[PDB]
C-alpha cells in the first residue's frame, strides 16, 4: 500500500 | 556475544577507551540496544554525544567490524523522527557514507546504501543534500552488471528502495539531472524478476510522474508504460499499488500521455480494478477513470469499446463512498466531453438510477458533479427531441422528488442548478 | 485537459 521512507534494521 | 543488554553508560565508557577492540564492543552494544524492536533508545544514544564517535569508526579502513558495527547503529537512529536523522547528518555521517559505498566488504556497501536511503527518505532537503555530496554516482556503479541476478536479493533489494528515495518527496521535485542520471538504472530494475525490486521501481516510478508534465514526459519517453501495464496485472498487491498509481500520474497529463497507455492496453485491466477488493485499489482506478473521461472523445469511445462503461454504472451503484465520489467524477467529465451517442449509451447501461440514489448523500460537491452530469444528459437529450423519456425515468427512480428537495439546499450553486433543472425540464 | 484532476 505504502513504501516506507525510513526503515530500521532488526535483529535477526 | 557479551555485548547484549548494555548500559548506555558503559558504551560510553567502552567508546571513550582508547582501546580500539574495547571501541569495537561497545559500538556493538549500541547496535544491538538499537536495533530491538521496543523502543529502542535513540535519544539516549544521542543525547550521551555517541554520534560523531560512530561517524569517525565508519572511516577506520582498517577494522572493517567497527565500520560495520556503527554503520548499522547510525542506520538506525536515521531510521528514527526528522530531529534523531538531522542528528545523524549534522555529525558528518553522508560524506562518510558515500566513501563507504566503495568498500570492498558487500555487507558494509550494502550498510551504508541503507543508510543512506533513511537520510533521503527524510524529505526533499536531506535527499538533495545527498544527492549534492555525490552519491548518485556510487550508487549506481554498484548496479554497473550484465546481470543484475548475479547480485544479492537483499543487497539489490536496499539499493532499489533507496534509488527511489532518491526519487521521492516535492516541494521541490528531485533536480532534473539527477532523475536524468538515475533513469536508465530504473528501467533496468522495473524488467528485474523479483517482486520487491519491482514494487519498489514502481514507487520510484510513481514518485518521479507526480508532478507537471514535463516530469511525466521524462518517464514516458524511456518507454515503461507498456511495462507499467503488464506490472498492473501482476498477482502481488505490492506491486499492483504502485503500478496504478504511476498509471494514475501519467493520464493526468497531456492527452498524447493519456494515448500511451490506453496504447499500451491499460484498459483491460480495469474490469478487475474496478472490482478489486482493496479499497484504495478500487478508488485510485476509478480516478484514473476519470481523468481518462476526461480525455477526447476517441479515447471516451476507448472507455466504452473496453465495455467499462457497466463497471462505472457498478461502481456507482455500490462502493466505498469515496470511490462512488470519483465515479461520479467519471460520468460528469464523460457527459462533458463526450457525444450525444456516447451519453446515450450511457443512460442505456443504467447510469441514472445509482446516479439519482447518490443525491441523498451528505456532500456537498458530489451533489454538484451530480447535477451537472444530469444537466449534461438533458443538454444532449435536447438534440435529440427526446428530453420527455429523461424527465420520466428520473421521475420514476425516485429522482425528481430528490431534486426537488435540492431548490432548498444550503448551498447556492447547488439550489440554483436544481431550479433551474426544474423549470427547463419537469415544468 | 482542464477537466484532469490531481488525486484528492
Amino acid at each position: 500500500a505504502i513504501s516506507p521512507s525510513k526503515r530500521a534494521r532488526p535483529a535477526e | 556475544q557479551g555485548t547484549v543488554n548494555w548500559s548506555v553508560e558503559d558504551i560510553v565508557k567502552g567508546i571513550n577507551s582508547n582501546n580500539l577492540e574495547s571501541q569495537l564492543q561497545a559500538t556493538q552494544a549500541a547496535r544491538k540496544l538499537l536495533s530491538r524492536e521496543k523502543q529502542p533508545p535513540i535519544d539516549n544514544i544521542i543525547r550521551a554525544g555517541l554520534i560523531p564517535k560512530f561517524v569517525s569508526f565508519l572511516g577506520k579502513t582498517d577494522c572493517s567490524p567497527i565500520q560495520f558495527e556503527s554503520a548499522w547503529a547510525l542506520t538506525n537512529i536515521a531510521s528514527g523522527t526528522s530531529e534523531q536523522t538531522k542528528a545523524v547528518v549534522d555529525g558528518g555521517a553522508i560524506p562518510a557514507f558515500i566513501s563507504l559505498l566503495a568498500s570492498p566488504h558487500a555487507h558494509i556497501s550494502e550498510q551504508a546504501v541503507w543508510a543512506l536511503g533513511n537520510i533521503a527518505g527524510d524529505g526533499s532537503a536531506f535527499r538533495d543534500l545527498v544527492i549534492k555530496h555525490g552519491a548518485i554516482d556510487p550508487l549506481l556503479a554498484l548496479l554497473a552488471v550484465p546481470d543484475l541476478s548475479t547480485l544479492a536479493c537483499g543487497y539489490l533489494r536496499n539499493l532499489t528502495w533507496t534509488l527511489s528515495n532518491l526519487c521521492r518527496n516535492k516541494n521541490p521535485a528531485p533536480p532534473l539531472d539527477a532523475v536524468e542520471q538515475i533513469l536508465p538504472t530504473l528501467v533496468r530494475l522495473l524488467h528485474h524478476n523479483d517482486p520487491e525490486v519491482l514494487a519498489d521501481s514502481c514507487w520510484a516510478i510513481s514518485y518521479l510522474t507526480d508532478g507537471p508534465n514535463e516530469r511525466i514526459e521524462m518517464v514516458v519517453k524511456k518507454g515503461v508504460v507498456p511495462q507499467l501495464v503488464k506490472l498492473l496485472g501482476a498477482t502481488e498487491l505490492p506491486i499492483v499499488t504502485p503500478a496504478l498509481r504511476a498509471i494514475g500520474n501519467i493520464v493526468t497529463g497531456t492527452d498524447e500521455q493519456t494515448q500511451k497507455v490506453i496504447d499500451a492496453g491499460a484498459l483491460a485491466v480495469f474490469p478487475s480494478l474496478l472490482t478489486n477488493p482493496k479499497t484504495n485499489i478500487q478508488k485510485e482506478a476509478t480516478w484514473t477513470m476519470s481523468n481518462i473521461t476526461a480525455g477526447r472523445q476517441d479515447q471516451i469511445q476507448q472507455v466504452v469499446n473496453h465495455g467499462l462503461v457497466p463497471f462505472l454504472v457498478g461502481v456507482l451503484s455500490k462502493a466505498d463512498f469515496k470511490t462512488q465520489k470519483e465515479a461520479a467524477w467519471a460520468i460528469t467529465n464523460y457527459t462533458s466531453g463526450g457525444t450525444v451517442e456516447q451519453i446515450v449509451y450511457l443512460v442505456h447501461c443504467g447510469i441514472i438510477e445509482p446516479l439519482m440514489n447518490l443525491l441523498s448523500a451528505k456532500d456537498t460537491k458530489i451533489i454538484q458533479v451530480i447535477l451537472d452530469a444530469i444537466s449534461n444528459i438533458f443538454q444532449a437529450a435536447e438534440k435529440l427531441g427526446e428530453t420527455e423519456k429523461l424527465s420520466i425515468m428520473i421521475e420514476e427512480c425516485g429522482g425528481l422528488d430528490k431534486i426537488e428537495a435540492l431548490q432548498r439546499h444550503e448551498n447556492e450553486s447547488v439550489y440554483k442548478a436544481s431550479l433551474n433543472l426544474i423549470e427547463k425540464y419537469f415544468s
